RNA sequence: AAGCAGCUUUACAGAUCAAUGGCGGAGGGAGGUCAACAUCAAGAACUGUGGGCGCCUAUAGAACUUAUAACGAACAUGGUUCUUGCCUUUUACCAGAACCAUCCGGGUGUUGUCUCCAUAGAAACAGGUAAAGCUGUCCGUUACUGUGGGCUUGCCAUAUUUUUUGGAACUUUUC
């Protein structure tokens, strides 16, 4: 299938994870575990921030995902 | 899969393993795994009162595998 | 060839082109006493090599070497036989199993060989009119069928007088060859088409001869 | 600075990677990689890096509509006008390429185009001291020949990886029209006579050592891509890595199953033809005969490919290539055989310890780099460099020193330049850089001022780190010059000019040898024919443009003898006593092969630095050598053995070994010379019988003293022991066909020595492959010669190897033979002939 | 895949990484895997606590890992 | 490579039957042994002019390069200046060079026609250049459904160690 995920490319995600903490930036890359590639990217841990840049995450370690705002031109 | 790690540099040497439970191992590197299970021979457990054994350590517990002498 | 004025034993002789061999001077250099003397340097020599056998070449242009030595056979005598055959020139020289329906993709056809395929890799070598099945309108005087002819050995079986026949178009084709023209009009349309307008003519069908004929006897007219 | 790059980005036609990622990529030292491409004439190696360089530019400016669709083969790395009409490659050039590959991690690739021709052998080794892994080109046609044979063998020396390309399989096809089942069996011959020349290891497609391509139809194979893109959609992916060992080798599957068995059944071919061969016999059958109406059935069935009624307008060829580079897209199968037959760990400490010397220190925290080619591009010159560690940029100081100067081996020990401009090499363009990292080839402009031919270059901080340091050894050219020619000028007004040109052309040129005699006649040494013509062409236009006169072509000649000494000093406290001996041919070949003794092989004199028992081991062990002898063995020459036997060696020892190094100095000097022609001597032995020194000896053994009575005891040594003269000889490679094979025998009676070492029947083609041996004297106009009575069938490459010199049938010195002049002379004496002609040059 | 692949192509480069241990790792990369195993030198250890370590040479699991941080450049990169 | 679903269309019954949005259209196709008018080897870069918003496009001039790739897989004549024979000279020539011309041809663009052929139409209106739906309006199906076609798709199906059949659950103290 994977339809669905397609659609989400180079938007904006709000993505949180099994630790609690939540990543935020576009979407580059996408895979079948759902290993995630991120660009920009901001962790918030809860009044906190950090900047990392590009973030690959695995499957295991994420929950959710959710637009943030409309793709980028 | 399967892919059968790079640990041909480490045989017959002396090594300083890591496992699960901040338990920690010196011996001399006989022989691995593809599931990273290994074989080592004259154990010293690292407690840090050194108990000489004579070992097969699981591939699962392993975090890590370092050298003492360069 | 020209320009060294030295030929090829079957190549046209020119002129010259450059006037003066008068220098002619012995020299510590030069001196018959300190030459070794072998091999008779030969003007193939001359010409395959212009800036080696040749002193002080002008006006001369790098030849081509050593092209592969291209091996393509060919049978003139049956045709019954396959496009691809072994030729008598060519020297003697229970783990895992899927299931049957897959195949080499492009085998769904038994045989490979096909009627047109032997003429067509047959095609695939040939000068350049045939081996192109696109191209565009000549005339015909543009068109030259001998001129393969003169490009070429004599051999032996001639007699002398058909080679010497040889080396003359050969020097007629080179010289035609290094002096080109490259003219450009914009400015002529055809004398017949600004010459067909207004009243003075009309145009119509004719038989050849019949246009002949008329020519002539106008020619005789206007002599008279 | 930028405004400059800002110019010259514009002439550059940018790329479809762009320069950004690419130069983002150069830090990682595992990243990138070196390889040189190598091969006999016309292998397909410059229609290769064409390949290469079409997937890689978006718009390229010099194609013509006519090379796009590919009647004549586009040139990419021939910049040069001879290159281009003289159609082979000259000059080696590169091309610094980002490659993708199937797993998806790309990585920088420097290539080297070298040529293929024999004249330009050392050019080669230029590459080979660069590459780091060498893809070797092979016609499936031509097989494999001596070249290929002493290419792996120079290849496996040198301690480089090998990619082995068989090229030109659609001249398999179509020209020779071979059925499947045999061009399996010609690949596999290749194959096993590819893998008889390698030592320890074995090839195999299988192994993904070997590519099967034709770069004039643009497609390149290896069996895991054209299973990857392919087999590996239809069935699933646990059984294709198995599947790929179950294709090659004699494996049949008659349904569904494969079973090692004869053939049983009915309808039988091997896998490898079933799955490949015969489908690519089917595309070029159904793309030239097929009516195109129905190929677009097959190919949207089976590869999923649709085609605009355009691509159907071309004509056979153009429609084939257009067919072959579709089906098979980019070429990323030669970059995962690239990728993995060289691993830099294995290979590289003894690569770069088999120039620098196994011991190393102070890693990494230096500048490390070494100079191969001074190339000409259209600027100037420039300096290709190898990065061995350390970080170049724009302006830095750098030390420079030459490859002599560190045969040699604080003050005054260091020349040094700044580094004006770094491009990374694009063919015709040039791409800027502001830095050099480790590992790239890169050029320079400004170095080149300092060296001729190959160069070491440094930058060290540290004291401890100079003297750790070791300079590259100079490069080993793969031929000697031998051929022979006497220039002047025209005008002898203009002699400076040409001598700014000549000293040009020894940067340019690394083969080449310029000699000032004592007439002001300018003698080059060059390798053949054609290379020296190349020479006089950019000598007589691009460098000089001065019109001079040339010489005859020539040979350099040698001494030896075949078999007692009295001698007296000018001041006469000394006397030399030095008999003169020929030398065993199994020790000559055994010198003239240069090795470190590894394995079995014999140990190579240049090693004298170890313990003299284990030399004295070598020559006792091998040749059954005097163990005296053997122990007495001073060193080797520029040229032969010497050694030291007399009873007074006993008698005063040290007294001899103050003057030992006197003694090497001038001997040395002695035997660079000759009595004869003053040209250096070949397999003649010398031993010191007896020695004579004044009594108390105040300051009174001298070097002036000596040095040249040990010349004179060496040169009448040498008149005594019947000396000879002694000419080189070229080997010759031939390819005939059969009923050409008389012609070419009688050529050979023709000329002088009429000498055919082999003839061999050439498996598959029509062709006999013919080696032979030629005197280099009578080697001009032979090619000609052989060409024109061949009428086009044939060819000959003479090359030069085990640099073997023949005995001249002449007497030595015979004053009666000799005949009138402006007539070659006799058979009976040559000797005498070059002998004197030499003589009355030399004075 | 993508993910993986992009990986393979930030070797060489230094590379910040978290696991399930806690810990996060800084080091220069060598060898990667599909499984996503890693090899690295010269490594910068720091756990919950604050506490700084070095590791000469490391191998890992995958099933290890949280997440990846990779260098900048690596987003012009070819998908 | 079958079927299902998704996408694109489609003969369509359709929602709307409004404002929309998409793709095309606001000047047809092919062929003239039809003519007129301009040009005409290709490419990077320097200078000037004009248009549009420092950039882009067109034209002219100069230099460099390509094999002068072949406006023509053809090649014919003349003039001038030189060098060769001439003894005559005229006609003509002999056989090389260089600079010019002339002649037989070609393709490209554009304009006006001619012959054969095509069916919607919205091919309707207004703006200008050297050019055109170039622009604005505009209209044809139509932007959301179901029947019918094609694919660019699912990537093709793994509960037992490196991701999707869990080592989770739970408690307590510190700030
Ligand atoms: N028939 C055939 N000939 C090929 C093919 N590939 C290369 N060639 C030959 O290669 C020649 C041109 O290739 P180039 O790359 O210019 O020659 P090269 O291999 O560089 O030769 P060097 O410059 O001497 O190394 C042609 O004359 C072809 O004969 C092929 O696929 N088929
Ligand atoms: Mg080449």
């Amino acid at each position: 299938h994977s339809s669905r995920l397609a659609n989400l490319i180079d938007y904006k995600l709000r993505v949180l994870t099994q630790d609690g903490r939540v990543y935020i930036g576009q979407l580059m890359a996408f895979d079948k575990h759902m290993n995630l590639v991120l660009n920009e990217c901001i962790e918030e841990r809860v009044v906190e921030k950090r900047v990392l840049g590009l973030t690959i995450l695995r499957g295991e370690q994420i929950l959710s995902t959710v637009v943030e705002d409309k793709p980028l031109l | 899969m399967v892919s059968t790690p790079e640990l041909k540099k480490y045989m017959d040497k002396k090594i300083l393993l890591n496992i699960n439970g901040s338990r920690k191992v010196a011996g001399i590197l006989r022989g691995y795994d593809i599931f990273l299970n290994v074989v080592l021979d004259d154990a010293m457990e690292i407690n840090a009162n050194n108990h000489q054994l004579g070992t097969v350590i699981r591939g699962n517990s392993i975090i890590s595998l370092e050298a003492l002498d360069a | 060839g020209k320009a060294l004025n030295n030929a090829i034993p079957g190549g046209p002789k020119f002129e010259p082109l450059y006037p003066r061999e008068e220098e002619e001077d012995y020299n510590e250099f030069n001196s018959i006493d300190r030459v070794i003397f072998r091999v008779p340097i030969r003007s193939e020599y001359k010409v395959a090599f212009p800036h080696l056998y040749n002193s002080r070449p002008r006006s001369v242009r790098i030849p081509w070497y050593n092209n592969p030595v291209s091996c393509i056979i060919q049978n003139d005598e049956e045709y019954d036989t396959p496009a691809l055959f072994f030729d008598p020139s060519l020297n003697p020289i229970g783990d895992f199993t899927l299931p049957e329906d897959f195949a080499p993709l492009l085998a769904e056809e038994e045989e490979l060989i096909l009627p047109n395929t032997k003429d067509a890799m047959s095609l695939y070598h040939s000068p350049f009119p045939f081996n192109r099945t696109k191209g565009k309108m000549v005339r015909a005087q543009d068109v030259a069928l001998a001129k393969k002819w003169f490009l070429q050995h004599p051999d032996e079986e001639y007699p002398v007088k058909v080679k010497v026949s040889y080396q003359k178009l050969l020097k007629n084709y080179v010289l035609n060859e290094l002096h080109p023209t490259l003219p450009t009009n914009h400015n002529k349309t055809k004398l017949l088409k600004s010459l067909k307008n207004t009243k003075y003519f009309q145009q119509t069908t004719i038989d050849w001869v019949e246009a002949g004929l008329q020519l002539c006897r106008q020619g005789h007219n206007m002599l008279n | 600075e930028h405004t400059i790059f800002t110019q010259l980005k514009k002439n550059i036609p940018k790329t479809r990677y762009n320069r950004d990622y690419m130069l983002s990529m150069a830090n990682i030292p595992e990243r990138i990689i070196n390889v040189g491409v190598i091969g006999p004439l016309h292998s397909g190696k410059t229609s290769l890096m064409d390949l290469l360089v079409i997937d890689s530019h978006k718009r390229i400016p010099d194609m013509s509509k006519n090379v796009e669709l590919g009647w004549k083969p586009l040139r990419y790395l021939d910049n040069l006008k001879q290159e281009i009409d003289r159609g082979l490659s000259i000059k080696l050039n590169g091309s610094t390429l980002l490659c993708t590959d199937l797993e998806s991690k790309s990585r920088m690739i420097n290539f080297l185009d070298a040529p293929g021709h024999v004249n330009f052998m050392d050019e080669t080794a230029v590459a080979l001291a660069a590459s780091d892994l060498v893809l070797i080109v092979i016609d499936v046609v031509e097989g494999v020949t001596f070249v290929v044979e002493q290419l792996i063998k120079q290849s496996i020396k040198n301690n480089v990886a090998m990619c082995f390309v068989i090229n030109k399989l659609d001249r398999l096809i179509l020209d020779l029209k071979l059925p499947p089942m045999d061009a399996y069996l010609k690949l596999n011959h290749i194959i096993a006579n590819i893998n008889s020349f390698t030592k320890g290891n074995v090839f195999s497609p299988i192994d993904n050592n070997i590519i099967f391509a034709s770069t004039k139809l643009g497609f390149t194979f290896t069996i895991k891509e054209f299973v990857s893109y392919y087999y590996a959609h239809s069935i699933p992916s646990s059984k294709i890595d198995d599947f790929t060992t179950r294709l090659w080798g004699s494996v049949y599957y008659h349904k569904g199953n494969f079973r090692t068995k004869p053939f049983e059944n009915v309808e039988k071919y091997p896998t490898f033809v079933e799955f490949i061969l015969i489908p690519l016999y089917k595309i070029f059958s159904y793309a030239l005969s097929m009516e195109k109406d129905k190929l677009k059935n097959l190919l949207r069935s089976n590869f999923r490919v649709n085609l605009s009624q355009e691509a159907l307008q071309y004509d056979p060829q153009p429609f084939l290539k257009h067919v072959l580079q579709l089906i098979f897209r980019q070429q990323t199968g030669l970059v995962d055989a690239i990728t993995r037959c060289y691993q830099p760990f294995e290979l590289f400490d003894n690569k770069t310890a088999h120039l620098s010397i196994p011991g190393k220190s102070t890693p990494e925290g230096t500048l490390w780099a070494h100079v191969l080619k001074t190339v000409d591009y259209g600027g100037a010159e420039w300096s290709l460099v190898r990065i061995y560690s350390g970080l170049l940029k724009r302006g830095d100081t750098v030390r420079i020193l030459d490859t002599s100067q560190s045969e040699s081996r604080e003050d005054d020990e260091t020349p040094s330049c700044e580094v004006e401009e770094i491009g990374l090499l694009g063919g015709r363009y040039v791409y800027p850089v502001h830095e050099a990292h480790k590992g790239q080839i890169v050029l320079i402009k400004g170095i080149s001022s300092a060296y001729i031919k190959s160069a070491t270059l440094y930058s060290v901080k540290s004291k401890e780190d100079m003297k750790q340091l070791k300079f590259f050894k100079p490069l080993d050219y793969i031929t000697e010059a031998v051929f022979k020619i006497v220039l002047q000028p025209l005008l002898p007004r203009e002699l400076p000019k040409l001598l700014d040109a000549l000293n040009k052309i020894s940067k340019y040129y690394p083969g080449v040898i310029i000699k000032v005699e004592e007439s002001g006649e300018h003698v080059i040494l060059g390798n053949g024919e054609l290379y020296m013509d190349c020479l006089l062409y950019d000598l007589r236009a691009s460098y000089a443009k001065i019109e001079i006169k040339i010489s005859d072509p020539l040979t350099v000649f040698s001494e030896s003898c075949s078999n007692s000494r009295l001698g007296e000093e000018n001041l006469p406290g000394l006397s030399i006593s030095v008999a003169a001996e020929p030398m065993d041919s199994k020790m000559i070949q055994d010198l003239s092969r240069n090795t470190l003794g590894k394995g079995q092989n014999c140990l190579d004199i240049d090693g004298i630095m170890d313990n003299p028992r284990k030399l004295s081991k070598i020559l006792r062990t091998e040749y059954g050598w005097d163990s005296l002898a053997s122990r007495n063995v001073w060193s080797f020459y520029n040229g032969n053995v010497l050694i030291n036997d007399t009873l007074p060696d006993e008698i005063s020892p040290e007294l001899l070994s103050k003057y030992k190094e006197q003694i090497i100095q001038g001997f040395y000097w002695a035997v660079k010379e000759g009595p004869l022609a003053e040209e250096p001597i070949y397999g003649v032995q010398y031993k010191l019988l007896s020695i004579s020194v004044p009594s108390d000896v105040n300051i009174d053994v001298m070097k002036s003293q000596i040095i040249p009575l040990m010349k004179k005891a060496c040169y009448v040594g040498l008149l005594t022991a019947i000396p000879i003269l002694l000419e080189p000889i070229y080997e010759v490679d031939i390819t005939v066909h059969a009923p050409l094979l008389p012609i070419v025998e009688e050529l050979m009676k023709k000329r002088r020595g009429s000498r055919i070492y082999k003839t061999i029947k050439v498996a598959g083609t029509p062709l006999l492959e013919v080696r032979g041996q030629v005197p280099v004297i009578e080697s001009a106009g032979f090619e000609t010669d052989l060409r024109l009575s061949t009428n086009g069938l044939g060819m000959c490459q003479l090359y030069f190897w085990h640099k073997i010199w023949r005995k001249v049938p002449g007497d030595v010195l015979d004053k009666d033979a000799f005949i009138p002049k402006l007539k070659p002379a006799p058979i009976n004496s040559l000797s005498r002939d070059f002998v004197m002609k030499t003589r009355r040059r030399k004075g | 895949g993508i993910p993986v692949k992009l990986l393979n192509e930030a070797q060489g480069h230094i590379v910040s990484l978290e696991l399930t241990t806690g810990a996060t790792y800084r080091g220069k990369l060598v060898e990667s895997e599909d499984s996503m195993n890693v090899q690295l030198r010269d490594v910068i250890a720091t756990e919950p606590q604050g506490a700084v370590t070095h590791m000469d040479q490391i191998f890992v699991r995958g099933s290890q890992i949280k997440f990846i941080v990779v260098p900048d450049l690596l987003k012009n990169a070819p998908l």
